[PDB]
């Protein structure tokens, strides 16, 4: 079925960079939004970013705002999520998600805005740290 | 001693042009409109009496022609118009259980009932009126004009329609069952009213028309010209099985405030190409017929091959026609292939909705889908075969299936009346002078 | 016979049905085409009566005026025009010369009807 | 923002015990929340959404309720293969949530 | 009297009173309307003429005819048809009769016409 | 002995159908293009004359059903549409100063004549043109997922001035001046007039406003009493005064919606907000009520137990009395009046709602918006007909019920053309007579 | 002279042109306006020719009646009316008057058809 | 011993009003639906007849007027309408060689063929077409009062002459005597089935191409006296007028729209320069010399004659406009009406516009398109509409400036031959005669 795969994590010096790269398969990208959520070893879980089925409206969370960069490829059917001056809390085992319907339907500017929608679909997670 | 006297009422007539008033017995040609049609049409036989007739120079096809685009032009104009829908194109192919490659799976984003809300939907469009603009396609309409919807309420069945002269004119119905399309016909007949003339809309076949009374007959303006196009009635009917079993699903997007677009859901079932069945037997029979006649044009002993079109667009190239709403455009080289000297034949049929009827641009229509399978008979009853010249003819003579206007189709049925102009005044001399 | 029954009959013959000829010569798309054609018949059958009326004909299937016919029209005999010939030849053969003969109708009325008047006021 | 609180934080069950979770929100998300399974190593399978409606393919066993603030989930019969992580999402309003995690271990 | 002001009255009285009634019978919505009826009017005028001109009565509201009175019309006679009669019933009474008589009134007059002819050829 | 004769103009006739012109003394039946009628409209009658009428097969109440149809449409066709106002709108209660929550105060963002950007503003809108569409709250127009229509042009008047039918050359409209005459059946007095008398094209239904006049009492009407689905109608012989309005005094707001299209919202209201009502005065309509079941029990016999009951149910259209005056369209409940039964200063307030969107002709697919009108609306009028329908009523004949009817709008141009029918004038004729040609 | 070529020429001249004047009678907006403009030539000559088929001059461009000239209308002398004097003066100078001379016609042709009717059925 | 006798086909007539039909030999001023004109026209004189014939009572200018009205507002019909163009324009004064400055170059976000996609296009505009709303945006012209609609390119606006006949039963008077003054008896008359060639020209405050005097200046008007009713002037000889923009106009087509095209202006190839007309001095001092001399007659000997420009209003009246090539000037004529009376070239100023409101009607505006290469109108005036001004004779001095504000006055002055009039056939005479019973 619907099988998301990641890669590119790894170390990683503080206040450097890094790309996350998350491949979907078994469905049709570029009519499901895309988000992407770490969790941190010892907490629950937090949200970090989404983006939707065209690439626009990127959406991140207080905690990562500027710092981190979503974006996807429909083309290649892949997504990435571009970090920039990370710190030692950025390190967990980050999870690329899929919402549970497609972006079809009524909306206001932006395909699917207007619809609830919670994370089906999820990625195994890689562990990625940040240490000297 | 002779004079004049004035005669009123004299049985004479001379040519005239006219416009002739509808007859007939939720249809694209206006059936309210027209009067309805005397249960018992008159035809008085005339005797000793032969009149010229000339089916290339009859104003009557003209008039229909006109009557006919006009009509189409305001059957579309009460129902919605597809200005908006003309916006980028997200497509794909459909490979979900297919044999053939043509079909795509087109999604976009469109207005609603709101002004302030979108929506994005999908729709199934074929190839033929989608073009790619660069995974990004456009409709073919949008860089020329923005085509009408068509109204899903009205029918395009062609009702028959009577053509009848108004007072002080009379159609003259040329009997004479050898009528060769021009000169003195020896038996002609008044007539209030012509006989049912289907509009069917064809080319390189005429459908559902008129047969022959004794044997195939070709008609032309002139044989030795290659211009002009050789129009053929087949004296028995040759079957055609038509059909479309993809069971297609129409969904109705509210597109505006009132106003809805009907597109195509998804085809459930396997999906297979269009297509037309014709017996071969009966069609061999017909081409031989066909060959006999116009060996007598061309004399004896010379090779007569029939040859697919040359080319150009896909309205003239294939047999085009209006089957169950569905507006098809099958490619009939299986048929025009063979050469003559001294089982069913299955023709690839293709389906486009964003058309230009009558060869004009800037009025394109859409037809809406038809949901179910669509199936349909009909009766192969004429050709219009184009010659090619060679160097000396060469012994040898090339037919191809001639995609002429809609003149040319609709001439096949009104080529036996022709209207006249009565003029009771007559002048003639008689013995008798008048009392002061 | 019907309407026009008696077109390839020779003339004289078809001059018993004069009467059927006469009794018969009177969405949008096929509305305004239908009003202009009505109108257009009702001018065409005004304008052959107002010709009769001016003729003195008026009412008249078979009118008989004291114009004399002029020989150069057609060289032929009078049997031969009425029972070896028809009203459709007929036309064809004097189609050039009913202009002169209309307008000669037409002086004749006016000095019939002088003639009477006169005749009238005199007595 | 919205967050939510998961009890308890781990539980020891035998195999065929009844097992309940429950998880509160901080504000009332009406009904928008879905229910998670994470095993160990594996990437999470969505069990309930809607709060209330069974996902489809999932076994039987797994029942979803609650309303308002306050939403459990319920296990009839611990099957063999049902020790996993759990998680509860809420997706009413935007940015979401997730639970603090609650780990099931055969007692 | 006015316009059909001898309606009730007998034929007889009616009679006299024929030519108020000859004299009577000749934004886009209410244009059309009004066009529309116009050309009704002036084509059932023409043809009641038209009607009237091949029967030979042409410009005369009263006529004589040479068309017998055939009894099976009607087994009635002049003296409760003229005087204890109204023109409606008559008309009732002779629904579907008209036609026959039509098409007599027209042999006739044709009949005459050529007769007439005839006569003014042999004087 | 004896030739047949012809006769050319005699006085004769037979039933059929025309189209009869119009003719009178802006407007959305334009008036303008009648003909101007004569000041001295002949009328001759008809001594020792009687025609069967048919008010039920009159072709004269399709046709004018139809023109009147087409001449509202026409005069739709140059007014603005209002197809961009279905927009998403914010809606709140207007609770200032008002005893009933059927106004609302709905804010949006509509277009400007700069397509290149949009404008916010508000109007109010009766509970009536507004749909939630799921403390503002979003709505939606009725009209929107329906049709959307244009908006009357303010210009244009709804006074329903008379207008007179008149048929032409070689027809003639018999007017039948027998009094008593029921809906079908011989008229022994009748009348040749060239057109017909004022018609008032008043809308409106269960009652007829403005119309015509019973000669001597009131008149009751159907094809027949024994068919339940057939409706009743029922003419006064004395009027009875109605008086509705509206105490709001509504104010007009200009919105430039486009280039050269403007929306006439409706601004904030001045002074105290109160419900629009009607009221008829009581006595008259009890003594105009004795009446009508005193022809009611002769109809269907003495001892009847008479009763009257408001509207069953169904559309806003057929369950209340519409009007047109002024601008505004009421739904008055007349509940009040059919309330009564019978065996053997005061005045009654009719509660009335008023709606914007309507779809008067009972089509679907085409309405229209009537624009607010400055000022408090004062309609005087009088009530002289009624439309009542009979229920089943079951094997007790010792009652009957009547509730008000409608669903047809021709019914109510039917009791105006009842007098009235078109002919054929046949000016030709055979008779036998003495007289023969002569050669 | 062509048409209206006699008007400024005396009553005795201009009489000899009534066959040219009687026979010179005869998008979507534009169809409608055309249409209207020629029903309304047509209805003006069909008027104009049931007033003198009602009268006793149906067919005849120059018809005189029996009923008398009252001195009332004009006294003038005959020489200085034909030969002297224009139609269009004529018109100018009776032209309230032609209301009762129609009627008076109107009377004298009805009573002459009803004297005809009884002549002819005394027979 | 007299009775009535009935006469048919009386050469009788009289005024009354009716429909006239056009007649003629993708042209807005007269399309294919007239009739072929008459090859040869029966121009059929009158001897001793008089009528009272009347240029300012005369129903044919309403009628021609509203026919004109007619043909203008069907002709947009059938093309592209510029409703989605009302938007913020972003204008900056164009410097590229320039004198004048009244042209603005604008540039905007034009929807392209896609509704979905934008379009960023740039234009030139008058300044007159375009309104401030900041300094830097700008909206066009009328976009509050209507939405214009773009000139078909298909059809010209060429005047081509126009036959009025009028329908069956009815004549046309044509009054043939010279030194006519619009009212009053015509002693030379003459009956035409068709009147002829009118040019519909469209003009303020002078006269193009119309139909020359017969032997000398011509002044007409209701009465002097009166002051509100314009004054039209018709000269025995033409006065040659050139126009022309020295600037040729690049169009550019910018799809708005599936099927819709706007023709936009490009930028100006080689330098920038104003419109402008030019007319002999010499041919207008002498002509002014006649008008002078006619007005003489009717306000008496020793008078002092002064001509001034129009006194103000809207650039409609106030400016005389043409209609050739394509292109809607407006220019400004004060250099023509600058000198007064006791007892080499003139060049004018000019302006063109697109948006314009030809008929001075509220909400039915035009836009003109660009027409490439540059234009000469050659053409000569034929007449003038002045306006006189004054009080109760203060001194000496009549002051006449020009006038407009009634586009009927243009035809008004070659509608003035000719009257319709009814034939009345009918007719009654006492003669000797009596029918026998
Ligand atoms: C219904 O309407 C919505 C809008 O309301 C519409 O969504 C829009 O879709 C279009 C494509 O159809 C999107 O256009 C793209 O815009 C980006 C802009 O850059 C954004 O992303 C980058 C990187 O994430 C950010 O840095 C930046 O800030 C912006 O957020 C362009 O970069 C895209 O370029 C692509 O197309 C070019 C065509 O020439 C290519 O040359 C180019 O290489 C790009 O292609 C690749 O790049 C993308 C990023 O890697 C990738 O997503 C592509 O698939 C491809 O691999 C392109 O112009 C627009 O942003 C969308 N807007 C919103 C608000 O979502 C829906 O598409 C419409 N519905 C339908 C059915 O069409
Ligand atoms: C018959 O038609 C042919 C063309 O098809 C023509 O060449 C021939 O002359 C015709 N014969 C006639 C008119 O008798
Ligand atoms: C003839 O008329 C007389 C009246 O004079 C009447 O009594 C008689 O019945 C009539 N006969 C016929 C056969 O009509
Ligand atoms: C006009 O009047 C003169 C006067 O002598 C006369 O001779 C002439 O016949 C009249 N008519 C015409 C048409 O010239
Ligand atoms: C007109 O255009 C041509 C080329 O199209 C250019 O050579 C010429 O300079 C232009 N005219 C002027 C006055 O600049």
């Amino acid at each position: 079925e619907v099988q998301l795969v990641e890669s590119g994590g790894g170390l990683a010096k503080p206040g450097g960079s890094l790309r996350l790269s998350c491949a979907a398969s078994g469905f049709t990208f570029s009519d499901f939004w895309m988000n992407w959520v770490r969790q941190t070893p010892g907490k629950g879980l937090e949200w970090i970013s989404g983006i939707n089925s065209g690439g626009g409206y990127t959406f991140y969370a207080d905690s990562v705002k500027g710092r981190f960069t979503i974006s996807r490829d429909n083309s290649k059917n892949t997504l990435s999520l571009q970090m920039n001056s990370l710190r030692a809390e950025d390190t967990a085992v980050y999870f690329c998600a899929r919402v549970d319907g497609d972006d079809y339907g009524y909306f206001d500017t932006v395909p699917g805005d207007s619809k609830k929608y919670y994370f089906k679909h999820w990625g195994p997670g890689v562990l990625v740290t940040v240490s000297s | 001693n002779l004079w004049v006297t004035v005669y009123y009422g004299v049985p004479v007539w001379k040519d005239a042009e006219t416009t002739l008033f509808c007859a007939s017995d939720h249809n694209v040609w206006a059936t309210h409109a027209c009067v309805p049609t005397d249960p018992n049409p008159q035809e008085i036989h005339l005797e000793n009496v032969t009149e010229e007739f000339n089916m290339w120079k009859n104003n009557m096809v003209e008039q229909m022609h006109t009557d006919i685009i006009s009509l189409w032009d305001q059957s579309l104009k009460p129902c919605v118009k597809l200005t908006p829908l003309c916006v980028t194109l997200q497509c794909t192919n459909v490979t979900n259980n297919i044999t053939d490659g043509e079909l795509k799976n087109c999604s976009f984003n469109m207005t609603t009932e709101l002004r302030d809300k979108k929506q994005k939907v999908y729709s199934l469009f074929y190839r033929l009126d989608v073009v790619q603009i660069n995974k990004e396609y456009r409709l073919i309409n949008c860089n020329t004009s923005a085509c009408t919807q068509a109204c899903p309420k009205v029918s395009f069945e062609p009702i028959p329609i009577h053509y009848c002269a108004p007072a002080g004119f009379a159609i003259l119905k040329c009997k004479d069952k050898k009528f060769n399309g021009t000169g003195p016909c020896p038996s002609v007949s008044t007539v209030q009213c012509t006989h049912g003339i289907k509009p069917v809309v064809s080319t390189q076949l005429l459908l559902n028309g008129s047969l022959a009374e004794e044997e195939v007959m070709i008609r032309s303006e002139n044989i030795t010209n290659n211009a002009k196009n050789i129009l053929v009635q087949f004296n028995t009917p040759v079957q055609i099985n038509c059909t479309r079993p993809n069971n297609n699903t129409r969904k109705s997007i509210r597109i505006g405030p009132g106003q809805a677009f009907y597109a195509t859901g998804d085809i459930i079932g396997d999906i297979r190409q269009a297509h037309c069945n014709v017996s071969k037997a009966t069609w061999n029979e017909t081409l031989g017929k066909v060959v006999k006649q116009l060996r007598k044009h061309f004399g004896n002993n010379t090779i007569i091959r029939f040859a697919n079109s040359s080319g150009g667009d896909l309205e003239v190239t294939t047999h085009s026609f209006n089957c169950g709403g569905e507006f098809f455009y099958c490619n009939t080289s299986g048929l025009f292939n063979s050469t003559w000297i001294s089982d069913s034949i299955t023709l690839p049929c293709r389906i486009k909705q964003i058309i230009n009827m009558w060869q004009r641009i800037g009025q394109c229509m859409y037809a809406p889908p038809i949901q179910g399978v669509i199936r349909c008979v009909s009766n192969i009853t004429g050709l219009i075969l184009t010659r090619d010249g060679g160097s000396t003819n060469s012994t040898t003579e090339t037919f191809r299936p001639g995609g002429g206007d809609m003149r040319d189709n609709w001439r096949s049925e009104l080529y036996k009346y022709k209207v006249v102009k009565i003029e009771p005044l007559g002048v003639a001399p008689t013995r008798c002078k008048r009392r002061v | 016979l019907g309407f026009l029954g008696a077109a390839g009959s020779t003339m004289g013959a078809a001059s018993m049905t004069l009467t059927v000829q006469a009794r018969n010569l009177l969405l949008t798309v096929w509305g305004i085409k239908q009003l202009q054609a009505r109108v257009l018949a009702v001018e065409r059958y005004l304008r052959d009566q107002q010709l009769l009326g001016i003729w003195g004909c008026s009412g008249k299937l078979i009118c008989c005026t004291n114009v004399p016919w002029n020989s150069s029209w057609s060289n032929r005999n009078l049997s031969e025009i009425w029972d070896n010939m028809t009203w459709l030849q007929w036309d064809k053969e004097i189609s050039n010369y009913t202009q002169i003969i209309y307008g000669l109708l037409e002086e004749s009325q006016n000095q019939q009807e002088k003639n009477e008047q006169d005749l009238l006021a005199l007595d | 923002d919205i967050q939510m609180t998961q009890s308890p934080s781990s539980l020891s069950a035998s195999v065929g015990d009844k097992v309940t979770i429950t998880c509160q929100a901080s504000q009332s998300i009406n009904t928008w929340l879905a229910w998670f399974q994470r095993k160990p190593g594996k990437a999470p399978k969505s069990l309930i959404y809607k709060a209330s409606s069974l996902e489809s393919g999932v076994p039987s066993r797994f029942s979803g309720s609650g309303s308002g603030t306050d939403f459990t989930l319920t296990i009839n019969s611990l099957q063999p293969e049902d020790f996993a992580t759990y998680f509860c999402q809420q997706y009413y309003s935007a940015p979401y949530s997730f639970g603090q995690g609650t780990k099931l271990e055969i007692n």
